[PDB]
C-alpha cells in the first residue's frame, strides 16, 4: 500500500526527476536495468519476475529531454509509454502550454496516469515537479492539475516547483508565466514547495565549496529533500509522519499552504571530519536564514507551523532538547495562535549517498518544512516585475494571439494580490 | 496652430451632424 | 475661440443626454 | 493631440454610442472590456471589435451584414482572421478613395489596437463616417455643406465664422424642437 | 521534428548560405558527398533538422537555392560541399535583376516565384513537423531584396503559424557599392516589418570592423565575413540540434526577445573571436565570453548600443559550463550597465546552454540584441532615401517596371513609423 | 547565353573593330584562323568543328577598309557574309549615309543582324562602334540605330563614338554631321561613350612615352576599354556587373547617358618597374583630369554616378579604402542628390597584353565610367563651331541637294541646345 504517483512536467521537472529516480534506485538496491539482487512498493511496481518499474510519468511538449532518458543509462527502467513527449514546445508561453499546444497531449497523459492509478491500492497522492517560469511547466501543468482535481478529487496533490529568483533569471517573459500559474496553485494544489535556484547556488558555494555548480547539483539537492519527505512511507522509524497527518499539521487555513523546505547538514566531505553534527547542530542550522532553499528572510516574518523530519541516528530526548532551545530563541519568533508549533517525525534509515555527489556520508539529517509568513516577500517582488512589463502591455500579443484574454492577466494579478493580503492578515496577532 | 482650426472644424462638423439628425426626426414628428 | 468651443461641446454632450 | 481622443469619443457618441447594447451584440460582458475615452491607449482588442463593428454598421447595413457574416462576433481565432481580413481591405479602399486625407491603413495596426497610431486611424475613420452621413441626411438643397466641410480652410477667422453660423443654427433648431414637442 | 527549411537568394545570400552549409555539415559530421563520418552518436540524433536522408545513408540539405542569374548557381555547384545539394532545388532565372527592385518584385521575380513556391511546398510537405523558414538574402539589390520579399509574403500567406527568420544584410553608408541602394533597402524594410518573425540585421561595414580590429586579418575577403555570419547562423539553432542544460528553440527566442509585434529587429554577435598571435594570452572562460559578447565593438550591425537601451538580450552558450557562473555573470552585466537597460522589464537577458561546443573550441557564446539603437540603422537609410526621392532621381527605372510613386511614399512613411516606435520605447 | 552583337560602321568603326577583335581572339585563345587549340560564347559562335565565328557585323559604305580585313590575317575569322559593303562612300555627308546611300544597304545589314540575333539565346544588346565625323559613321549609323530601335525594342544599345577634337579636326563639315548625329544619340541609344582623339594622343605621349603615335595605338586603348566593360560577362570574379546593372547605376534620368571613360594604369614597360601600381594609385589615377579619354575638365562639373570596373588582383577591402579616400577629397565633388555614387565591380581575370603593343603587363586594371556634367563643355565648343558655319550657310547646299532641309539643321541645333540646358539644370543643387 501507501503508493504515490509522480508527474514530471517540462524540462526542469524531467531533469529533477532524473535525479530523484537515480536516488530512489540507489536507496532501494534496484538496478538501472530494473533488477534487484517490501518498501520499494511506494515508488516501484514489481512486474512479473524481478522488474521494478517506477510509478512515475515523464512529460514534455518537446522531444529532447525525454530522448536523453530513452537513450540514457536508465532506458531499461521506465517503461516506454510512461515517457510521453510532444512535438513542439510551449516556447515560453502559458497560452501555448495551456490552450493550443497543450490540448493535444492531455488525454494521453491522463490515460497513462489512470492506468498507473489502477495498479496501486493505497494511493496517497500525486507529486508534481515543474517550474513556474517555463511555458510547459506553467501552462501544461495548470491544465493537468485542473483535470486531475476534477477526476480524482480528494487525493492530495503536492507540487515541487522552481520559483523564479529575484535577480538571476533566464527568460524574459518569465514574470508573466509565473503569475498565471498561481491561479491554479491556490485551488488545485494541497501543498506547494517553492524552491529558488539562486538560493541553492548560494547554498552550494557556501556549504559544499563548489565554485561553479550546474543544474545536476541543484537537482541532487531537491531530490534529497523529496526522499526525506517520503521516507516515512518507505521505512520504519520511531515516529512516522504520513502525508495526510503532515498536511493536517502544516496547513492552518486552506489558502495558506506554501511552506519553505530546508535540508541539513549540507557540507562537503572535507569540513565533515571536523564537524560534530549533533542533533542540535543540524536542528539549528535548519533555522538559519542562509540555509534556505528560497531567497527570503525568516526573521522578516513569523512562523506558523514547522515540521522536523529527522533521518538516521536520532533519539527523541535530544530532539526535545533542541526544540526547547529553539523555543528559547528570540530571533526565531512565532505566531501566538500556535502555542505548540512543531511536528516531529523520526526515522531510522540514514540518508543514502549518490556516487559522484558533493554531499558526504552523514548519520543524522533533518528536513524542516516551515510555513512562515515571510514567503509573502518573495511573491511581492515578482509581482512588481509583472507590473513593469504589463504597464506597457509588452509581449502580450504573443499570449492573446494564442487563445488567451487580457481579463486573465488582470484576474491572475488580482488573485496574487489577494493571496499576499491574506498572508499579511494571518500573520498579525490579536 | 492647425490643431485649433481642426478643433473648430470638428465642432462645426458635430453641430451640423446632430442638427441634421434632429431635423430629420422633427420633420417626421410634426406631420 | 475657446469660449465658443466650450459652449459648443457642453451643449453637445448635454443634448445627447436628452431622451 | 489629446482632443483626438476627445472628439473621437464625442463623435463616437455622435453615432449614438451606447456602451451596453453594442457590448451586447458581441455576447460578452462590459466589466471585462472598458469603453469611453481611455480605451485605446494600450492594446485593447475587445473594444476594437466593438467600436469597429459599430462604425462599420453605422455607415453600411447590407454589405456590412455580408462581409461580416462569417466573422462577427469573432470569438475564436480561425474566424478572427476573417474579421481582420474583411476590415483591413475595406479600410484600405476607404483610404484610397480619399487619399492624403486618411492615414495609410496597415494590417499591423490591427494586430495590436492601441497607441497613438490606432487612435489616429480611429479618428479619421469616425470623421469619414460622419461625413458620408452628412452626405446623405443633409437635404438635397444642402449637400454642399458636406463639401463645404471637405474644403480644408486654413484661416482662423473664417473657421470662427463657420462655427458661429452653425452654433446659432444649433440654438434655434433645439429651440424649435421644444416648440414642436410642447405646442 | 522541428525541421528547418532554408532559402537562399542573390549572390550575397547564396555565398553566405554556402558557408553556412559548409560549417553545419562539419558540425554534424557530413562529408562533401553527404556520407556521415563523425565520431559521436549525437551528430546523427537530430541531423534531420537540416538534412533529408536519401537512399544509401546519404544526407541532402533541405535548402532552396534561388537567383536570377545562372552564374551564381554554377558557382555554388562548383564550390566545396557543393555536390551535397539536390539538383532539383536550384531555381534560377536567365537575366538578373539589375539592382532594380521593381524587376525583382513585379516583372521577373513574379514569374519565377511560382517555381520557388513549388519547391518549398515539396520540401515542407516532405518534413514531419516543420517549425519555420530561414531566408538568407541581401537588401541592397533587386533579386535578393525584392525577390526574397515577394517570397516571404507568399510563404507567410501559405504557412501563417510558422517561424520566419531572416539573416538579411543591410546597406552601410560608408561601404556602399550601388547608387540605388537606398531605394531597394527602404522598399524591402517596409515588408520585412510586416511579414517576418525576427530579422537579424547584419552589416558589411560591421563585419569589416570585426575582421580588421579583432581578428587583425590584414586583407579580409568575403569568405571571412560569410564565415562570421554562418557562425552566428548555426549558433542560433545549436539547441535545436543538440542537447543541453537549458534548451531554447526559435519560438522561445521569439517569445522572449520581442515585447511588441513590430520590434523584431535584432543585432547579432559572437564570442570568442581572437587573432592568432593573441590566442595563447587568453583565458577561455565564461567571464571573458560575456565581456567580449557585451562589447559594442563586437556587434555585427553598424549601430552603437551605447546610444540606446537593450529591450532584450539573448545569450546562447555552448560547452560544459556552470549555471552559477552564467547567471552571476548575466546579473553582473545588468547591474554594472543599469543605464543601458530599460526599466519596465526586469531581467532583460535570456540565457540558454547547449552541451556541444563548436568545431575546435571548448566553449562559445552567441548574442542577440533587441535594442532601440537599431533605429539609427534606419534613420541613415531614410535620410539618403529622401535626399534622392525629393528630386526623383533613378525613379524612371522603377516606374517603367510598373511601380508607382505612391508606393515609395508608403515605404518611407512605414520606415518612419518603425523608427518612431523604437524611439518612443527608448524614453 | 549572354551574347552581344557588335556592329562596326564606317572607317573609324571598322578599324576600332580590327583592334577589338584582335584583342578578343588573343584573349580566349582563339587563333586568327578561328581555331582554339565557356567564356568565348559571348563574342564567338562555335560553328561545326572547333571553328569560332565572331558575333560581329562589319559594315561600310566603302569596300577598301573591309577589303583589308578580307585580305588581312583574319580573313579566316569573319565568315564572308558579315563584312557588308557598298560601292561609293558618303564623302563626309550625313545626308548621303542617312537618306541617299544608306537606304540601299540598310536592308542587307539588317537581314544579317537578324540572322545573328536569331542564333543567340541570351542577347544582351548591341555595341555600335562608329565615328561622328564621317558620312557613314554619322548618317548610316543614325539610320541603323533608328531601324534597330524600331525592330528590337527594349534591347540595350551601347554606342562607342569618336567625337571631334576641340583643336585638331581632320574634316571641315565635321561639326554639321556631329550635330545631326545628336538627334539620334539622344533618343535611340542607351549609353554613349564619346571619345576624342586628341586626348588619346596626349595620353599616349605622356603616359606611354610614345613620341608620335598613330591610329593603331588609339584603337588598342579603345579596345581595352571595351574588353574591360564586357569582362564581367565573359569571366568570373568577386562582384559582377551585367550591362543592365551598369545602365541602372550610371543613368540618373533618361536624357542623361553620356559617361566619360578612363583607364588605369596605362604605363610603359620601362616605367612599370619603378611604380607599385596598387589599387589606391590606379583609383586615384582614374580621377585625374589629364587621364580622361575626352578633352574636358572634370573639376568644372559635378559627378553624378561612377562605375569602377576593377580587373585582376583586387580584393574588396582596399577598393573600399581607396573609394573612401576619393570621397574625402575636395576637388572631386559630387552632386548632392546622389549620396552613394560608386558602383564597384571586381573581375578575376587580369588584363591581357597584345604582342607588339604599347601597354605593359599589369596585375590590376581599372576602367572608370563616370557621369559628370562637365561633358557639357564638350558640346558647347563644338556647337559654337556649328553656330559659326550656319552663320554663313556654308556647305549647306551639299546637304540640300541630296534631300536634306535647313529646318533639319535648325532642329538639331534646338535639340542640342535643350540637351545642354538639361545638363546645366541637373547639375545644380537644391
Ligand atoms: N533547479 C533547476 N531549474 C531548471 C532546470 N531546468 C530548467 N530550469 C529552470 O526552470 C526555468 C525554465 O523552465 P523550463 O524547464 O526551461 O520550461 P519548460 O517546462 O520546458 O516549458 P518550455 O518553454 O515549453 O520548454 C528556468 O529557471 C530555468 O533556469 C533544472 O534542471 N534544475
Ligand atoms: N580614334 C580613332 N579615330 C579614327 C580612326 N579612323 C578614323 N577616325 C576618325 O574618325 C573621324 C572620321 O570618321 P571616318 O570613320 O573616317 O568617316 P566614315 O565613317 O568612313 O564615313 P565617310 O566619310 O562617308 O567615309 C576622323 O576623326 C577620323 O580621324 C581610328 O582608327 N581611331
Ligand atoms: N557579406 C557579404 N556581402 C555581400 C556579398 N556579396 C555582395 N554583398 C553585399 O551585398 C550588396 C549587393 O549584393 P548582391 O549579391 O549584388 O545582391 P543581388 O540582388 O544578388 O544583386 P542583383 O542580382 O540585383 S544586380 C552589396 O552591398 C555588397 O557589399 C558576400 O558574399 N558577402
Ligand atoms: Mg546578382
Ligand atoms: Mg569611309
Amino acid at each position: 500500500m501507501r503508493e504515490c504517483i509522480s508527474i514530471h512536467v517540462g524540462q526542469a521537472g524531467v531533469q529533477i526527476g532524473n535525479a530523484c529516480w537515480e536516488l530512489y534506485c540507489l536507496e532501494h538496491g534496484i538496478q538501472p536495468d530494473g533488477q534487484m539482487p517490501d518498501s520499494f512498493n511506494t515508488f516501484f511496481s514489481e512486474t512479473g519476475a524481478g522488474k521494478h518499474v517506477p510509478r512515475a510519468v515523464f512529460v514534455d511538449l518537446e522531444p529532447t529531454v525525454i530522448d536523453e532518458v530513452r537513450t540514457g543509462t536508465y532506458r531499461q527502467l521506465f517503461h516506454p509509454e510512461q515517457l510521453i513527449t510532444g512535438k513542439e514546445d510551449a516556447a515560453n508561453n502559458y497560452a501555448r502550454g495551456h490552450y493550443t499546444i497543450g490540448k493535444e497531449i492531455i488525454d494521453l497523459v491522463l490515460d497513462r496516469i489512470r492506468k498507473l492509478a489502477d495498479q496501486c491500492t493505497g494511493l496517497q497522492g500525486f507529486l508534481v515537479f515543474h517550474s513556474f517560469g517555463g511555458g510547459t511547466g506553467s501552462g501544461f501543468t495548470s491544465l493537468l492539475m485542473e483535470r486531475l482535481s476534477v477526476d480524482y478529487g480528494k487525493k492530495s496533490k503536492l507540487e515541487f516547483s522552481i520559483y523564479p529568483a529575484p535577480q538571476v533569471s533566464t527568460a524574459v517573459v518569465e514574470p508573466y508565466n509565473s503569475i498565471l500559474t498561481t491561479h491554479t496553485t491556490l485551488e488545485h494544489s494541497d501543498c506547494a514547495f517553492m524552491v529558488d535556484n539562486e538560493a541553492i547556488y548560494d547554498i552550494c558555494r557556501r556549504n559544499l565549496d563548489i565554485e561553479r555548480p550546474t543544474y545536476t547539483n541543484l537537482n541532487r539537492l531537491i531530490s534529497q529533500i523529496v526522499s526525506s519527505i517520503t521516507a516515512s512511507l518507505r521505512f520504519d522509524g520511531a515516529l512516522n509522519v504520513d502525508l495526510t497527518e503532515f498536511q493536517t499539521n502544516l496547513v492552518p487555513y486552506p489558502r495558506i499552504h506554501f511552506p519553505l523546505a530546508t535540508y541539513a547538514p549540507v557540507i562537503s566531505a572535507e569540513k565533515a571530519y571536523h564537524e560534530q553534527l549533533s542533533v542540535a547542530e543540524i536542528t539549528n542550522a535548519c533555522f538559519e536564514p542562509a540555509n534556505q532553499m528560497v531567497k527570503c528572510d525568516p526573521r522578516h516574518g513569523k512562523y506558523m507551523a514547522c515540521c522536523l523530519l529527522y533521518r538516521g541516528d536520532v533519539v527523541p530526548k535530544d530532539v526535545n532538547a533542541a526544540i526547547a532551545t529553539i523555543k528559547t530563541k528570540r530571533s526565531i519568533q512565532f505566531v501566538d495562535w500556535c502555542p505548540t508549533g512543531f511536528k516531529v517525525g523520526i526515522n531510522y534509515q540514514p540518508p543514502t549517498v549518490v556516487p559522484g555527489g558533493d554531499l558526504a556520508k552523514v548519520q543524522r539529517a533533518v528536513c524542516m518544512l516551515s510555513n512562515t509568513t515571510a514567503i509573502a516577500e518573495a511573491w511581492a517582488r515578482l509581482d512588481h516585475k509583472f507590473d513593469l512589463m504589463y504597464a506597457k502591455r509588452a509581449f502580450v500579443h504573443w499570449y492573446v494571439g494564442e487563445g488567451m484574454e487580457e481579463g486573465e492577466f488582470s484576474e491572475a494579478r488580482e488573485d496574487m494580490a489577494a493571496l499576499e493580503k491574506d498572508y499579511e492578515e494571518v500573520g498579525v496577532d490579536s | 496652430p492647425e490643431d485649433m482650426v481642426e478643433m473648430i472644424e470638428s465642432q462645426t462638423l458635430l453641430l451640423t451632424y446632430l442638427t441634421i439628425k434632429m431635423q430629420k426626426n422633427l420633420f417626421r414628428l410634426e406631420e | 475661440v475657446v469660449t465658443c468651443i466650450r459652449e459648443n461641446e457642453e451643449l453637445l454632450k448635454e443634448l445627447f443626454s436628452s431622451p | 493631440l489629446a482632443w483626438q481622443r476627445e472628439h473621437m469619443w464625442l463623435a463616437l457618441q455622435g453615432l449614438g454610442f451606447e456602451s451596453g447594447a453594442e457590448a451586447a451584440n458581441a455576447g460578452k460582458t462590459l466589466v471585462h472590456v472598458t469603453f469611453g475615452v481611455n480605451m485605446f491607449d494600450k492594446p485593447n482588442k475587445d473594444a476594437f471589435y466593438v467600436v469597429f463593428h459599430f462604425l462599420f454598421g453605422k455607415l453600411d447595413n447590407v454589405r456590412c451584414k455580408e462581409v461580416f457574416r462569417y466573422c462577427w462576433p469573432p470569438l475564436d481565432k480561425k474566424r478572427d482572421a476573417e474579421f481582420r481580413k474583411a476590415c483591413c481591405e475595406w479600410l484600405k479602399k476607404i483610404s484610397d478613395e480619399v487619399g492624403a486625407g486618411f492615414p495609410q491603413v496597415v494590417a499591423s495596426i490591427f494586430l495590436s489596437p492601441g497607441g497613438p497610431k490606432f487612435v489616429h486611424l480611429l479618428y479619421h475613420f469616425a470623421r469619414y463616417v460622419m461625413l458620408q452621413h452628412i452626405k446623405r441626411d443633409a437635404d438635397a438643397g444642402n449637400v454642399f455643406i458636406s463639401e463645404a466641410l471637405q474644403s480644408k480652410i486654413q484661416d482662423p477667422q473664417k473657421a470662427l465664422a463657420r462655427n458661429k453660423l452653425a452654433r446659432q443654427k444649433y440654438l434655434k433648431v433645439l429651440q424649435k424642437e421644444n416648440l414642436v414637442i410642447e405646442e | 521534428m522541428r525541421e528547418i527549411v532554408h532559402i537562399q537568394a542573390g549572390q550575397c545570400g547564396n555565398q553566405i548560405g554556402a558557408k553556412f552549409w559548409e560549417v553545419i555539415s562539419d558540425e554534424h559530421g557530413i562529408d562533401p558527398t553527404g556520407s556521415y563520418h563523425g565520431d559521436s552518436d549525437l551528430q546523427l540524433e537530430r541531423i534531420n533538422v537540416y538534412y533529408n536522408e536519401a537512399t544509401g545513408n546519404k544526407y541532402v540539405p533541405r535548402a532552396i537555392l534561388v537567383d536570377l542569374e545562372p552564374g551564381t548557381m554554377d558557382s555554388v555547384r562548383s564550390g566545396p560541399f557543393g555536390q551535397i545539394f539536390r539538383p532539383d532545388n536550384f531555381v534560377f532565372g536567365q537575366s538578373g535583376a539589375g539592382n532594380n527592385w521593381a524587376k525583382g518584385h513585379y516583372t521577373e521575380g513574379a514569374e519565377l516565384v511560382d517555381s520557388v513556391l513549388d519547391v518549398v511546398r515539396k520540401e515542407s510537405e516532405s518534413c514531419d513537423c516543420l517549425q519555420g523558414f530561414q531566408l538568407t538574402h541581401s537588401l541592397g539589390g533587386g533579386t535578393g531584396s525584392g525577390m526574397g520579399t515577394l517570397l516571404i509574403s507568399k510563404i507567410r500567406e501559405e504557412y501563417p503559424d510558422r517561424i520566419m527568420n531572416t539573416f538579411s544584410v543591410m546597406p552601410s553608408p560608408k561601404v556602399s557599392d550601388t547608387v540605388v541602394e537606398p531605394y531597394n533597402a527602404t522598399l524591402s524594410v517596409h515588408q520585412l516589418v510586416e511579414n517576418t518573425d525576427e530579422t537579424y540585421c547584419i552589416d558589411n561595414e560591421a563585419l569589416y570592423d570585426i575582421c580588421f580590429r579583432t581578428l587583425k586579418l590584414t586583407t579580409p575577403t568575403y569568405g571571412d565575413l560569410n564565415h562570421l555570419v554562418s557562425a552566428t547562423m548555426s549558433g542560433v539553432t545549436t539547441c535545436l540540434r543538440f542537447p543541453g542544460q537549458l534548451n531554447a528553440d526559435l519560438r522561445k527566442l521569439a517569445v522572449n526577445m520581442v515585447p511588441f509585434p513590430r520590434l523584431h529587429f535584432f543585432m547579432p554577435g559572437f564570442a570568442p573571436l581572437t587573432s592568432r598571435g593573441s590566442q595563447q594570452y587568453r583565458a577561455l572562460t565564461v567571464p571573458e565570453l560575456t565581456q567580449q559578447m557585451f562589447d559594442s565593438k563586437n556587434m555585427m550591425a553598424a549601430c552603437d548600443p551605447r546610444h540606446g537601451r537593450y529591450l532584450t538580450v539573448a545569450a546562447i552558450f555552448r560547452g560544459r559550463m556552470s549555471m552559477k557562473e552564467v547567471d552571476e555573470q548575466m546579473l553582473n552585466v545588468q547591474n554594472k550597465n543599469s543605464s543601458y537597460f530599460v526599466e519596465w522589464i526586469p531581467n532583460n537577458v535570456k540565457t540558454a546552454v547547449c552541451d556541444i561546443p563548436p568545431r575546435g573550441l571548448k566553449m562559445s557564446a552567441t548574442f542577440i540584441g533587441n535594442s532601440t539603437a537599431i533605429q539609427e540603422l534606419f534613420k541613415r537609410i531614410s535620410e539618403q532615401f529622401t535626399a534622392m526621392f525629393r528630386r526623383k532621381a533613378f525613379l524612371h527605372w522603377y516606374t517603367g517596371e510598373g511601380m508607382d510613386e505612391m508606393e515609395f511614399t508608403e515605404a518611407e512613411s512605414n520606415m518612419n513609423d518603425l523608427v518612431s516606435e523604437y524611439q518612443q520605447y527608448q524614453d
